[PDB]
RNA sequence: GGAAACUCAAAGAGUGCUAUGGUAUGGUGACGGAGUGCGCUGGUCAAGAGUGUAAAAGCUUUUUGAACAGAGAGCAUUUCCGGCAGCAGAGAUUUCAGCUGU
């Protein structure tokens, strides 16, 4: 039986661990037979991941009272010899076992991850790149093990390259959750950033722009969209022009709501030209989008990003010099609205008075801003 | 070598010790 | 040897990585045969490395198609890419073990690297893991196979003929 | 090698190694052309303007009071820094450390047992020279009921171990 | 490496009262490392090894530890034990003898009369309750609960799990003692005749008949380690048998008058038989030396037996009396029955009960448990004693919690490993051997009157 | 013959269950981690060589070199760490991350 063969994997540890007089015999007979528990519930008929998880909880309450005795007996924090790696190694090949057994309890996964991270300096990063590896290709789907496996080699060892082809192999598989585009954006924009901030530094001690971002924000509206009149009406295209004009009305609802939440995200990223990487957002939402969004229906997404271009200078604090320097562009903006429109032209200057009014002595200058904006 | 109280408490569990447990069981006395 | 095996179904793409080769010689045999009707021997020679699921019963569809008219479909070459080495062009390919010998030559168009093996021994391993099947893949998929594929034929079928409900 | 070969305890066939190819990883590109349209967007735009990082390489390969004064540029740098800029750095610190530092009551009967003159050998066998040699061979059992388990397998296991379904190709050596 | 117990899974082997092959010499310099390596890794299994054997121990000198009541142990012990601890008032049929399954999970009790039940004493099973209305001695086991041999009136008859007879051997003419040959598979029977039967219970064949020359066998044990019979005769001679040899491997001395009851510890080691003459004798068995003479006992010790932790249980009647590690060398261990002042080098009774109405049939113990089942006039009763059991058995030996299937699949396979009858030697490690003849070394074919002295030349 | 069952046994057949060590964990300080050097993989370019030819082109090449892209799949050895504080930093009172000397 394999049992008989973990088992007696095990007695090596304690012989080195009755040698060095931290425990006794008597009492590592009785972590053995709990131990004894443990490895036939393990590799018996019948096994649970619980079974798995208790055995680690058990073997790293064993590992905590070790240290302690090793401690209090020796006073030594390690003894340099097996027993203060060997259990530690143990904990790590139940989950080994555990993740070949069961390999669909992403907790589980997790927290292999989380304890083999966690060991600190004892444990190798290519030991935490192929259980990363053997994770991304059992669930390439799930996209959270992505950004986790992005994360971990960009936030902690800071390797652009690896994260960036991380990125795009993830996106090569499920092209079609906006949450990994927004990651993705969101780690390439920190990535200029922090290049911006060296140089500002290596400046203040002593071309590469958000165009990728520009970019990989145009493939995610082009792939999302694509995916999303895939997705919906999903069979064949038996479906009259009414269906096929209202599918493609509602893609451009679902794809522009993205990019709304993507520049309300965006303007968070103040340290590069937050101006142009917003505005050319704005140049990329205003062509068209084969649906007449601005010449028909989706009047309500026009008026919204023409709201936005208005206030895109004016996104600033109650210091309203900006409001000083070009009201006359919001105010030329609302009277180029209003020369179109018809129940959006009140309701454009009616929002732009009322935006302008909650985020604007000092109210004496803001008395000013009233008679304008009144 | 002195004993510890988290050392005792975690050897308690390491080892499965019901000591506390019979103590337990004989000091509860339906007080209620 | 036969390193890699490539099974299509309708919740995804598979690939296994094959532990042990079964007998090349010995093919035709009784207990070779039967092997792999016993699951306690077949799961020593299979073993699950990945599975793509797909999106929905849309791409279901497109990479029935694509199956059914023998060309790689994107999520193939998603999965055929995480999952292969990159190994040479011009010596020691590796090896994949599909079912479909017109599928093969779309399967070499995309990667140089890979030749396709679809002769005996390739085609009684995926008969191995289609009689198996659920057993194989350790719980990780969505959805039961058997009722995707009920949907599958259907869609696969109306498509065929241009079933319209008008 | 023909020796080491007929001595070793243990010929795992396989034995010429066979290449190893780079794995299939998902921290890199297992083509090295662009493979998406993202990736070819990505790549044109990086080729517009390079992203290797010796710019970024040498940028940060610059930076007592120079250990107390400066806490808070040594922090700002070592958030700064990159992979192998920290790993240079990290050389840099090793190398300059260690260039500042180094009437009887028994009787038994002796008739011949010819019942079980079977269950013993008639002579000593061939590799032996004596049946000292010999039965301390046979002295130990490979069961299952009297060794443990490791020691059951390595008694058990025979010495030439193939693999059951590839080919077995000659011997090659480095240059003979 | 070390491993301060090693000497028990140590293993001899031949001397003579170094080579220049090459290939040779590493071939037996791998040899000694396995075994070694062997020795050591089979060693370090006492750390995995589960529980742990009972004891009692006295705590105070006020407190000796033969004057300790059944019914105090009763109090002091489980309530698992003290189920286990049974009695049967069996009143009418005559005195029990009792049999206990190899492990100890079935009970076979013949009364003197007819009443021979074989039972699972543990739950409350019976699976066999038959009234043989004429007089039977003894009954056994054969592989199992499912089959038991009694000894009946004249003829051993063999019985199936539920009762039926199965087979009338018209051999085995008058048997009093029976004992089966697990490993072997061979039923043993001795009795009133003179003669030793080995009878094969899985063929069916009478493998051996052998005059033992001394008139009727008064006692009967096996040797658990190379399976070879100690008969006790009228003599006062033990004789040591195997199905090979008609005549007896050995014949000791033992005692003075009969040979009452003879013990062989599972070991092979030691052996107490106790005479007529009221003399136990301690003998060893591999050197055959008398390690100690008890004599002068009260009264006839009646019965002997010896525990897997090597207790010995002697019992002289009302009385049943136990010592521990009686069963060694020194003479500090001879078993007395009082300590005269006090003194620590003499070996008191380990713990002492009397059956005060009766006297006692036999004693056996329980296999794997702390327990001692003597059958006497009345029935059966069990007796919980702490030191007097292995308690870390092997499960593949035998199992005391095995299934049905269990037992089928280890029938069979003990079935299929039977060892033949002629491989009963006194030392079980002499079928690999060459022979004693046959010279040691290997042969390698090319080993294969100044006129007197005048007339000489005429 | 019949009836009952949370009754006791003896057997037969089928089905279910990852039923998975092709030679068992990453590591008896004999160790691990970091880095370096050797080794390995892929494409590209250049050189060689063959073959072909008016010259070629093309094709072949277990021939070498170059920079590039890497894999975790190998091998050394004293290059450092698994020593102590002082100090700031990190995450949820425990663990984690670098400077000045022992």
């Amino acid at each position: 039986s394999k049992t008989r063969y973990y088992l007696e994997q095990c007695i090596p540890e304690m012989d080195d661990l009755v040698e060095k007089g931290l425990f006794t015999k008597n009492e590592v007979s009785l972590i053995m037979k709990k131990r004894t528990d443990f490895e036939h519930r393990l590799n018996s008929r019948g096994s649970s991941i619980n079974d798995y998880i208790k055995y680690i909880n058990y073997e790293s309450n064993v590992n905590k009272l070790r240290a302690k005795r090793c401690k209090r007996i020796l006073q030594v924090k390690k003894t340099n010899s097996l027993s203060d790696w060997s259990i530690q190694q143990r904990i790590g090949f139940i989950y080994q076992r555990g993740t070949n057994k069961f390999p669909q309890d992403l907790k589980f996964w997790a927290m292999y991850l989380n304890y083999m991270k966690a060991r600190g300096n004892q444990t190798s990063y290519k030991k935490i790149h192929n259980i990363y590896n053997q994770l991304l290709k059992l669930h390439p789907t799930n996209v959270d093990i992505w950004i986790s496996c992005a994360k971990y080699e960009y936030e902690v060892h800071a390797n652009f390259k690896s994260c960036r082809n991380i990125f795009q192999n993830g996106l090569r598989f499920n092209p079609d959750v906006p949450k990994l585009w927004y990651e993705y954006v969101k780690f390439e924009l920190n990535f200029i950033t922090k290049l911006i901030n060296r140089r500002k530094v290596m400046g203040l001690i002593n071309a590469l722009r958000g165009d990728i971002a520009l970019t990989i924000f145009d493939v995610c509206m082009k792939t999302l969209g694509k995916h999303y009149i895939n997705k919906h009406k999903g069979y064949y295209a038996i479906s009259d022009s009414k269906m096929n004009i209202e599918l493609n009305k509602e893609t451009l609802n679902y794809l522009f709501s993205e990019s709304l939440r993507y520049i309300k995200l965006f303007d968070e990223f103040l340290d590069l030209e937050r101006d142009y990487l917003i505005n050319h957002v704005l140049q990329f939402w205003k062509n068209d989008m084969y649906d007449l969004s601005l010449r028909k229906d989706l009047p309500e997404l026009y008026l919204k990003t023409v709201m936005i271009d208005i206030t895109l200078n004016i996104r600033y604090m109650p210091v309203e010099k900006l409001d000083i320097d070009q009201l006359q562009l919001s105010v030329k903006k609302y009277f180029a609205y209003i020369s179109k429109l018809d129940s959006a032209s009140v309701k454009s200057l009616k929002n732009e008075y009322r935006s302008y009014l909650q985020d604007n002595a000092e109210d004496d200058p803001r008395y000013k801003i009233l008679d304008l904006i009144i | 070598p002195p004993p510890d109280e988290e050392e005792q408490l975690l050897a308690k569990f390491v080892f499965g010790d019901t000591t506390d447990l019979q103590e337990n069981l004989a000091k509860f006395n339906a007080d209620f | 040897p036969i390193e890699y095996l490539l099974f299509e179904e309708p919740t995804g793409y598979a690939v296994f990585k094959v532990k042990l080769q079964q007998d090349d010689i010995g093919s035709r045999l009784k207990e070779v045969q039967e092997q792999i009707n016993d699951f306690g021997a077949f799961t020593k020679l299979i073993e699950l490395v990945s599975f793509a699921p797909f999106k929905g019963a849309a791409e279901a569809l497109e990479n029935a198609n694509d199956i059914s008219e023998g060309l790689v479909s994107e999520s193939l070459k998603a999965i055929l890419d995480l999952n292969l080495p990159k190994a040479s062009s011009k010596k020691k390919n590796i090896t994949l073990a599909i079912s479909d010998k017109n599928l093969g030559p779309s399967i070499k168009e995309e990667f140089p690297y890979v030749d396709c093996i679809s002769n005996e021994l390739a085609q009684d391993l995926i008969r191995g893991v289609r009689l198996h099947g659920e057993k194989l893949f350790k719980g990780l998929q969505s959805g039961d196979l058997e009722r995707a594929q009920l949907g599958l034929g259907h869609a696969y079928s109306r498509a065929k003929v241009k079933f319209s409900v008008q | 090698i023909v020796q080491q070969n007929r001595r070793a305890d243990h010929l795992i066939f396989p034995l010429n190694k066979p290449t190893e190819h780079n794995h299939a990883s998902a921290f890199t590109r297992t083509q090295d052309v662009p493979q998406t349209e993202l990736q070819e967007k990505v790549d044109q735009v990086l080729q517009e303007s390079n992203l290797a990082n010796p710019e970024k390489d040498s940028k940060f390969e610059e930076l007592p009071e120079e250990m107390r004064k400066r806490t808070t540029e040594m922090r700002l740098m070592r958030e700064l820094m990159f992979r192998e800029e920290r790993k240079a750095r990290r050389l840099k610190k090793i190398k300059s450390k260690t260039y500042r530092k180094i009437l009887q009551n028994v009787i038994i009967n002796e008739k011949v047992n010819k019942k079980n003159l079977k269950y013993q050998s008639s002579a000593v066998p061939f590799p032996f020279e004596n049946r000292e040699q010999y039965e301390r061979s046979l002295r130990m059992p490979i069961g299952q009921e009297w060794t443990s388990r490791a020691s059951h397998q390595e008694l058990i296991k025979p010495r030439i171990m193939t693999k059951p379904g590839q080919v077995i190709d000659p011997l090659k050596a480095p240059f003979k | 490496k070390e491993r301060e117990n090693q000497n028990k899974f140590e293993r001899s082997t031949y001397t003579n009262n170094q080579t220049k092959d090459k290939k040779l010499r590493a071939g037996l310099k791998k040899i000694d490392e396995q075994y070694k390596k062997a020795v050591s890794s089979a060693a370090a299994t006492d750390y995995l090894l589960p529980e742990s054997n009972g004891y009692l121990e006295p705590e105070n000198e006020l407190e000796k530890t033969f004057k300790v009541q059944q019914s105090e142990i009763k109090s002091s012990v489980d309530v698992s034990t003290a189920n286990k601890a049974l009695d049967l008032s069996l009143k009418e049929f005559g005195p029990y003898h009792i049999k206990y399954a190899k492990n100890g999970t079935h009970l076979l009790i013949t009364g003197r009369k007819g009443h021979v039940a074989s039972m699972d004493w543990r739950k409350g099973q019976l699976r066999a309750e038959l009234f043989l209305n004429e007089t039977c001695h003894s009954a056994t086991y054969l592989q199992n609960e499912q089959y038991f041999a009694v000894a009946q009136k004249k003829y051993t008859f063999i019985y199936d799990h539920e009762g039926t007879e199965l087979h009338r051997l018209k051999q085995h003419i008058e048997a009093r003692h029976l004992d089966f040959l697990p490993y072997h598979y061979l039923l043993v029977t001795a009795g009133e005749t003179g003669w030793l039967k080995y009878h094969d219970v899985s063929t069916g064949q009478l493998v051996s008949e052998l005059r033992t020359k001394a008139g009727p066998t008064m006692a009967m044990a096996q040797n658990p380690w190379n399976a070879v019979m100690h008969l006790g005769h009228s003599n006062g001679t033990v004789s040591l048998w195997s199905p090979s040899m008609p005549e007896p491997l050995v014949k000791l001395l033992s005692a003075r008058g009969p040979v009452n009851s003879i013990a062989i510890d599972r070991s092979g080691y030691y052996m107490a038989t106790t005479g007529a003459d009221r003399s136990m004798k301690i003998w060893d068995i591999r050197n055959f030396k008398q390690l100690h003479s008890v004599e002068s006992l009260p009264t006839p010790g009646t019965n002997v037996s010896i525990s897997d932790t090597g207790l010995l249980a002697l019992s002289r009647g009302p009385h049943v009396t136990l010592w521990k590690d009686a069963l060694k060398l020194s003479g500090d261990s001879k078993p007395c029955f009082g300590s005269m002042g006090g003194n620590p080098h003499r070996n008191t009774p380990y713990m002492s009960h009397l059956f005060a109405g009766n006297k006692v049939e036999n004693l056996g113990f329980v296999p794997f448990e702390d327990l001692l089942g003597v059958g006497h006039q009345t029935g059966i009763t069990n007796l919980i004693v702490p030191g007097a059991g292995e308690a870390n058995y092997d499960a593949l030996e035998l199992n005391p919690f095995e299934t049905k299937k269990q037992r089928q699949e280890q029938e069979v396979r003990t079935l299929l490993n039977k060892l033949p009858a002629d491989t009963i030697t006194l030392d079980p490690n002499s079928i690999g051997s060459v022979d004693k003849r046959s010279s040691t070394i290997r042969l390698n074919a090319k080993d294969l009157d100044v006129i007197e002295e005048a007339l000489s030349r005429f």
